[PDB]
């Protein structure tokens, strides 16, 4: 059982239905940071709600968004579109 | 480095499709004049939206790139983007002794009745401030129903009571159950107090001491809703006596106890009921279907949800230690007792069930406990099964009908018609079971179906939703037999199975569009996913896909294929136009406008060579190369191609594809259209199209040059051509600076007698007087000319007078004649009127956003009275209409029976003026079949008197945006 | 809704069917629409089309007299002012007319009232004043939970007109007393103060440097802030009940009380008059793209003007009085409020 807060903004009609998809543990250790500082913000910016897990093992990160359908298509996008540019980063540097 | 990238990502997405390429553009410019940094042309080309921010914050950087693309907002005249822009880089950009025993028994009273019937970190800093800067002092719990909430609040009580959470805040905790406050007509918080101690007595001084001590808990709020719905007056004082509800109420608002601090846990509809109440909450979410489904799964239908349910279901509902035996008749009754019951509960939104209430019913415990195993999915399943086998209005009845969680009951309603489903119930109850709900389900489909607009996106796909869940193919055809054209947006893949299974069986599909977005799998290289080879690759999703392609393709009775806003792979395209080319479709027109399909044109034109049955052909916006439109005339050349219209819009073509293009118009016999709209066109650009028209063996009816920069050296390079030709009927050439000098080099060509041509536009041509009057000269003594237009360029009264006096004689056959934003007066009403009046070839008139007046009108009133005109239909709109002129007018239409159609919008009608205008509308004499007003614009007198205006002559029509009906002949010509 | 004979929805008829058989005794409104793809109306044969269209879609039940409203279309909500609270309403259901606000923001103060409210372009705070108050307060619109996070002071002052500058982080209001302030939100200090005439301001609009004031004595004013020099004054012959700017072109709309709307300029002195009705104008409100403006009355009327001449596209009538209207940064919703209910029209075009 996950406990999270919800902005007083966001409809509790939009909970319904949400979107996963995973991807590597220091990958979004650099995405989002090791203080998850900047998710309040996105979530402000975009209309809609992330959280971020990670996985027992420890290898793989859980994402989920909730919101209207092309609103988690679109963020999905986004957020694998940097985890890309990150991966590509990595490999020049 | 991310964080910035996001909103300027989110900052173009603004952007329109037309805007995004002029964004690109600009760009290009920005960066070719700079030497600073460059920027290769072919990547900011191939780059989409995303991977333009991106790649514009690798090479600018953070505020250079944002500062970049304000700038550019601001060149092309958006002011509000930019100060958006602003904001979000603003926000964005980073800055450069009786207590403890009290407590010990409240601990062994709640072990000892919850045993007889991670997340604590969370609910630590409940209570705590955050990076704002505030401290809550109520907060509300809200989830799904299958953890318990109960067990929640008493074990945060038993955690208060060990001291390990908020040991330093409050002292005392009052955990409030709402069931026992039902049973108790009157309460008080001070009885509450003497009950939850041993003794039975407190000292209420102390109790009252301090705000900061005291905790509340509330739970189960959803659970009665119908006591606290009525209103009374707030208790100020905590002792006096109340009706619980009361208490509540108070408590939740705050007006009693104001300093103290609370906590509630409630459910979604719950919640919906209580946002209006709390007063700055926090909400905290907390998130048993998975054991329910595999428990289902082990008693084991894979197709849908409903058929697993039903196996499940009619396991259970067999008797023990028996296969498939019929059930007897208390059997029967106690089964519709209890789905009775569920749909009660369904209906009044509570999912707990006490004792006396079943007793109310009457059914027996053990029975019931045999009929049930564990959830409000199996609730609605019940409720669904009970539609299978009070007061005339209530609350509930809207309450239920929010459809939030009525969808499951409405699904499983649906799929319980299908045959596969209804079997084991037949061998279940042993007889057969007739249902009037099919039927009611077929009517609301139709219903659906028969409303005159185009099915709305959403509404079509719930109801494909719904009959891919029924699964009867019968029961699906005579549900889609009723509308014709649909509007299908997807989005996941269970859209994709959705419409595929139900698009095969609409008999009579004649149209359609797609939106498809976000469903493609990511890139195989470059997007690599570790939780998604067969996934990334080969994934089943681009099978489904497949499959409805190739439905679409094999579809008998489609026409029509279009893409409202697509982003469509390479492969998708590929696989798209693979299922296109079979000469089994049967598909003529093709529109891409608005598609984003750069990466996979090259896979079209295969379509255009093979397919026999394919007419028409629309592309725009889109950037074509030189080797695809050399493919392109390549597969027009073919013999085998009967293609009869192609549009190229904005494509931005070089000037040998436009040699290439004169080669294939000289070529092709079949193309009898070509568009050229938004491109630029030199006038090196127009010579190779004179010289391909020159040519006698061209068969190219229409042309259409919009915005394409033509001068006076393509207008006589085009008279010219016109001279020599003799196919080419419709020509098109507006926001073109032609001036008079050009409209005189094609005046000069068409005072010949053998020119063909039959219809001619110049819509912002920067004419005047002498231009109308050239066209003056060359309209006397021409016959073939008959479509002639001229707006939006300041021809005077003067130049009209001309036009006018020219067009008297029988001897001219010119029919339509449109004009507007002329600047027009009286005196040219008066004349024009005189035209009307004595003319007999002029069918069509137009005159728009001129002031008119009410003079101008009278005298066209005048000209209209006489029974020798032969007008079919007059635009009047935006001209300064009044009372005196509406009055003069309804006596011309009274008297007048030729007129057909008519338009009055954006004028300023009085009541009475419009008592008159539809006293003469309602007259037997007039028979206007279509007119131009808004009805909703006036009050309910006029409204209720157009209405009988309307009952009467069924025939008519009044729509406010006029071409409502019209000849499609008019405007399918120009685009 | 209330023009046509009875609203129904898609899924409401079924479940009216599922009702009657559990008991055992266009033509369909649609719902708002948000993407731009899905907008698809077609090109008339971002944008600065005048709109054609109409047609009302909610209807919000307040409870007590509307005296202020404010749309956002970044996030979805609605706020209703009246004399005591505020209520915040949301437009992602589907439902005819709604009785359940998202939230409420009451107001208790033995004789305390509210008047005015006002909503940032970002759509992150919310400005609220009133008579009798101690100061006017700001709500914080993107925390997780509603709550006022700075205080303006005033000791007894009246306030009746509010407006905000956030590009140099400004807040302006209007007093009875004829006093003006203006508030520097990162510190909440009073910064300048304009007075100097009894009749007080009724409405107020500011961009750049220059604040523009009317009101009953009939006359209009422009203020500069850079300096202490007198207003500039433009005399016209009836009392002005309104002001709105046009955001592209240098030009100031104004009601005048008798049914007459004019524009001047603030390069130059010219007017010329661009509407004309028989009623009292209460409000009057410009679009965001500046190609129209939107007119409320005292004769139950809400119009919409061309901004070219002042030509009228269309008009929607009422029951009753209209004293307030707001639109959209999306161009496509209106907002108006008469009586004890706020309504909501999409623009289509």
């Amino acid at each position: 059982p996950q406990i999270r807060i919800r902005p007083w903004w966001f409809p509790v009609q939009e909970l319904r239905d949400p979107l996963v998809f995973y991807l590597e543990a220091w990958l979004a250790d650099e995405l989002f940071g090791p203080d998850r500082a900047i998710i309040p913000e996105m979530e402000w910016t975009s209309q809609a709600l992330l959280t971020v897990d990670i996985v027992d093992s420890g290898n793989l990160v859980e994402i989920t968004v909730f919101g209207r359908p092309r609103v988690q298509n679109r963020v999905k996008s986004m957020l694998l579109c940097l985890a890309w540019f990150h991966r590509e980063h990595r490999a020049r540097a | 480095l991310t964080f910035s990238s996001y909103g300027l990502q989110w900052c173009l997405y603004e952007l329109d499709k037309e805007e995004f390429q002029t964004f690109k553009e600009l760009l290009k410019k920005k960066s070719s004049e700079s030497t600073t940094c460059s920027i290769p042309q072919f990547e900011i080309e191939n780059a989409n939206v995303e991977c333009l921010a991106l790649l514009l914050h690798e090479y600018y950087g953070a505020s250079l790139a944002w500062a970049t693309s304000i700038s550019i907002f601001e060149n092309m005249n958006l002011r509000t983007l930019s100060e958006k822009a602003r904001d979000d880089m603003k926000r964005h950009s980073p800055e450069d002794g009786d207590t403890w025993d009290y407590k010990s028994h409240v601990m062994t009273k709640f072990a000892e009745e919850e045993d007889v019937r991670p997340e604590m970190q969370t609910l630590a800093g409940a209570f705590d401030s955050d990076r704002w800067g505030f401290r809550p002092r109520t907060v509300v719990l809200h989830g799904k129903s299958g953890i318990g909430k109960s067990a929640l609040a008493r074990r945060i009580v038993l955690c208060w009571a060990q001291g390990g959470l908020y040991q330093g805040m409050f002292s005392y905790v009052f955990f409030l159950p709402v069931r026992e406050m039902q049973r108790k007509k009157e309460s008080s918080v001070t009885e509450f107090i003497s009950r939850e101690w041993p003794d039975s007595q407190a000292p209420v001084t102390e109790i009252m001491s301090r705000p900061e001590r005291l905790l509340f808990i509330i739970d189960g709020f959803d659970d009665l809703g119908s006591v606290l719905n009525n209103d009374t007056k707030l208790c100020k004082d905590w002792a006096e006596k109340q009706p619980p509800f009361t208490l509540i109420r108070s408590l939740l608002r705050k007006v009693l106890l104001p300093e103290s601090f609370l906590i509630v846990t409630v459910r979604d509809v719950g919640t919906e009921k209580l946002k209006s109440e709390v007063v700055s909450p926090r909400y905290l979410l907390v998130r048993a279907v998975g054991s329910l489904i595999c428990v289902a799964l082990q008693l084991q239908f894979n197709q849908t949800l409903t058929g697993l349910h039903a196996a499940f279901v009619f396991h259970q509902l067999t008797p023990r230690g028996v296969v498939r035996r019929c059930l007897n008749l208390e059997e029967r009754v106690v089964l519709k007792r209890f789905c009775r019951m569920a749909v009660e509960g369904v209906w009044n939104r509570k999912s707990v069930f006490d004792g006396d209430d079943l007793m109310v019913q009457g059914l027996g415990e053990s029975e019931l406990r045999a009929l049930f195993h564990m959830h409000l999915s199996l609730q609605d399943f019940c409720a669904a099964l009970y539609y299978v086998l009070k007061t005339k209005r209530s609350m509930e009845l809207k309450q239920a009908g929010f459809h939030i969680h009525s969808l499951w009951m409405k699904r499983f309603l649906f799929g319980l018609v299908s045959e596969d489903v209804r079997r084991p119930l037949e061998v279940l109850l042993g007889c057969p079971v007739p249902l009037g709900v099919k039927q009611k389900l077929l009517h609301w489909v139709s219903l659906l179906g028969q409303q005159p607009n185009a099915t709305t996106p959403g509404d079509t796909l719930d109801a494909f939703h719904c009959l891919f869940e029924t699964q009867d193919k019968e029961f699906v055809r005579l549900a889609l037999n009723s509308f014709q054209e649909v509007w299908l947006p997807i989005n996941q893949n269970l859209d994709l199975i959705a419409s595929s299974f139900c698009l095969q069986h609409c008999p009579y599909l004649r149209k359609i569009r797609v939106d498809v977005k976000g469903i493609f799998p990511r890139d195989e290289s470059a997007e690599a996913c570790p939780v998604v080879l067969w996934m990334r690759d080969k994934t089943l999703i681009e099978e489904q896909w497949e499959d409805f392609c190739s439905m679409l393709g094999t579809h008998p009775h489609l026409r029509q294929l279009d893409l409202g806003s697509s982003i469509l792979t390479e492969r998708a395209m590929k696989t798209l136009c693979a299922k296109l080319r079979h000469p089994t479709c049967k598909i003529q027109t093709l529109m891409f406008r608005n598609a984003q399909i750069t990466p996979g044109v090259q896979h079209l034109w295969r379509i255009v060579m093979a397919n026999r049955n394919l007419r028409s052909l629309n592309l725009g916006g889109t950037h074509l190369k030189e080797e695809d439109v050399r493919m392109a005339c390549e597969a027009l050349k073919h013999p085998k191609c009967l293609l009869e219209s192609l549009r190229l819009d904005c494509c931005g073509l070089t000037h040998a594809c436009y040699l290439k293009i004169s080669q294939i118009l000289t070529t092709s016999p079949s193309l009898k259209s070509l568009s050229l709209a938004g491109n630029k066109v030199t006038d090196q650009g127009v010579m190779p199209l004179s010289d391909a028209l020159r040519v006698s063996q061209c068969a190219l009816q229409k042309l259409i040059l919009e915005d394409c920069g033509i001068t006076a050296t393509g207008c006589q390079s085009l008279a010219s051509a016109l001279v020599s030709n003799r196919s080419l009927t419709h020509l098109c050439l507006s926001n073109n600076s032609l001036g008079n000098e050009g409209v005189n080099l094609l005046c000069r060509s068409m005072r010949l007698p053998h020119c063909s041509l039959q219809r001619l536009m110049l819509n912002q041509c920067h004419l005047d007087t002498a231009g109308c009057g050239f066209l003056a000269l060359a309209l006397m003594g021409n016959s073939w000319l008959t479509h002639l237009s001229l707006s939006m360029n300041p021809v005077e009264d003067n130049g009209v007078k001309l036009l006018c006096e020219v067009m008297r004689e029988p001897s001219c056959h010119l029919q339509d004649l449109e004009l507007v934003k002329c600047h027009l007066t009286a005196a040219c009403c008066e004349s024009l009127s005189c035209v009307i009046s004595r003319s007999r070839h002029l069918k069509s008139l137009d005159l728009t956003d001129n002031a008119l007046g009410d003079g101008g009108v009278a005298a066209l009133c005048e000209g209209l009275k006489q029974k020798n005109s032969v007008l079919a239909r007059l635009g009047l709109k935006a001209c300064g209409l009044t009372s005196d002129c509406c009055e003069a007018l309804s006596l011309a239409l009274s008297c007048n029976r030729h007129l057909t159609s008519l338009n009055l919008v954006q004028n300023n009608f009085s009541p009475k003026g419009m008592m008159k205008l539809c006293s003469a509308f309602a007259c037997p004499t007039s028979n206007l079949q279509i007119i131009g007003l808004w009805k909703w614009q006036y009050p309910v007198q006029i409204r209720k008197l157009l209405e009988e205006v309307q009952l009467l002559k069924p025939r008519v029509v009044i729509d406010g945006s006029w071409h409502s009906f019209d000849e499609d002949d008019r405007y399918w010509w120009k685009n | 809704l209330f023009w046509d004979k009875e609203p129904w929805f898609w899924h409401d008829t079924l479940t009216e069917q599922l009702w009657r058989i559990f008991a055992g005794v266009s033509r369909f409104l649609q719902s708002i629409s948000w993407d731009p793809e899905d907008f698809e109306d077609a090109w008339k044969r971002k944008r600065l089309a005048v709109p054609c269209k109409l047609e009302k879609m909610r209807i919000l039940a307040h409870g007590e007299l509307v005296l202020a409203t404010a749309i956002s279309s970044f996030t979805r909500h609605v706020f209703t002012c009246g004399r005591r609270g505020i209520k915040v309403w949301s437009l992602t259901g589907q439902v005819a007319e709604d009785r359940f606000p998202e939230s409420h923001l009451p107001i208790q103060t033995p004789g305390a009232f509210l008047r005015t409210c006002l909503l940032s372009s970002n759509s992150r705070s919310l400005l609220t004043g009133g008579y009798n108050l101690a100061s006017v307060s700001v709500w914080d619109l993107a925390a997780p939970s509603l709550h006022v996070k700075e205080q303006l002071p005033c000791a007894g002052l009246n306030c009746q007109a509010l407006d905000a500058n956030l590009d140099a982080n400004l807040a302006f209001a209007s007093f009875t007393s004829g006093v003006v302030r203006i508030w520097d939100l990162r510190d909440q200090s009073v910064v300048r103060d304009l007075k100097g005439y009894p009749d007080g301001v009724k409405s107020i609009v500011v961009k750049g440097y220059n604040i523009w004031t009317g009101g009953p004595d009939a006359c209009l004013r422009c203020w500069d802030q850079r300096t202490i020099m007198k207003p500039l004054e433009y005399q016209f012959k009836s009392q002005i009940m309104s002001l709105s700017h046009s955001p592209q072109e240098d030009w100031v709309l104004l009601g005048m009380a008798n049914g007459q709307q004019w524009l001047q300029s603030t390069s130059g002195s010219q007017r010329h008059m661009v509407g004309q009705k028989d009623s009292v104008i209460l409000s009057v409100k410009f679009s965001p793209f500046g190609q129209w403006w939107a007119s409320v009355g005292m004769d139950d009327f809400l119009g919409v003007y061309s901004m070219p001449a002042g030509t009228k596209v269309f008009e929607v009538p009422e029951m009753s009085p209209v004293t307030c209207c707001d639109v959209s940064s999306n161009n496509r919703l209106v907002v108006t409020g008469s009586g004890e209910h706020a309504s909501v029209y999409q623009i289509t075009y």
